[PDB]
């Protein structure tokens, strides 16, 4: 869980 | 919400959509597994409604996107519509969610987890961005 | 409603420090944030508050309600998912 495997930015 | 930004697409997986079956968004919720969104309990979600995942853009009809059915709704027996105290709900879906790159989930605390005042967290939706 | 999906950063308050904008309507099952700037709005209602711990992304709040007018300087106010986790754990189990 808990990982995006496209990462949010700020 | 107010003066947010807007998110890179599928960034926030476990971000789910809450519509009525005129399509209109009126929630959000979180898949915490493929079987499962957990959202608010004044939300007042009915099995008539649907959760839409892997969504970005609301107004376009390219996104590969996954309408799931509901099968039961488990509002917390201590919710008190009085004080919105308690105020969750979970849903069961009909049909599992198929995860992907764009759906998948959150992960839940566990209940002795301290989460300090100070602590810079993350909110997402597709609220209002001005009232 | 926006048709994009919006986030904003924004941090946690002590229940004691939002009760000074809330007072008794803050309950021990409820947690605090924003008062920074932003704001969580009509629409947001369910959707999640997330904090990075141990590089993972953990519910910790869920949209429960706040100023009538989304203002940016006074706290939201989100279920408190600690204190709420066990039952989450019970109905999942049983269903």
């Amino acid at each position: 869980c808990g990982v995006p495997a496209i990462q949010p930015v700020l | 919400i107010v003066n947010g930004e807007e998110a890179v697409p599928g960034s926030w997986p476990w971000q789910v959509s809450l519509q009525d079956k005129t399509g209109f968004h009126f929630c959000g919720g979180s898949l915490i597994n493929e079987n499962w969104v957990v959202t608010a309990a004044h939300c007042g979600v009915t099995t008539s409604d649907v959760v839409v995942a892997g969504e970005f853009d609301q107004g376009s009809s390219s996104e590969k996107i996954q309408k799931l059915k509901i099968a039961k709704v488990f509002k917390n027996s201590k919710y008190n519509s009085l004080t919105i105290n308690n105020d969750i709900t979970l849903l069961k879906l009909s049909t599992a969610a198929s995860f992907s790159q764009t759906v998948s989930a959150v992960c839940l605390p566990s209940a002795s987890d301290d989460f300090a005042a100070g602590t810079t967290c993350v909110t997402t939706g597709w609220g209002l961005t001005r009232y | 409603t926006p048709d994009r999906l919006q986030q904003a950063s924004l941090p946690l308050l002590s229940n004691t420090n939002c009760k000074k904008y809330w007072g008794t309507k803050i309950k021990d099952a409820m947690i605090c944030a924003g008062a920074s700037g932003v704001s969580s709005c009509m629409g947001d209602s369910g959707g999640p508050l997330v904090c990075k711990k141990n590089g993972a992304w953990t519910l910790v709040g869920i949209v429960s309600w706040g100023s009538s007018t989304c203002s940016t300087s006074t706290p939201g106010v989100y279920a408190r998912v600690t204190a709420l986790v066990n039952w989450v754990q019970q109905t999942l189990a049983a269903n």
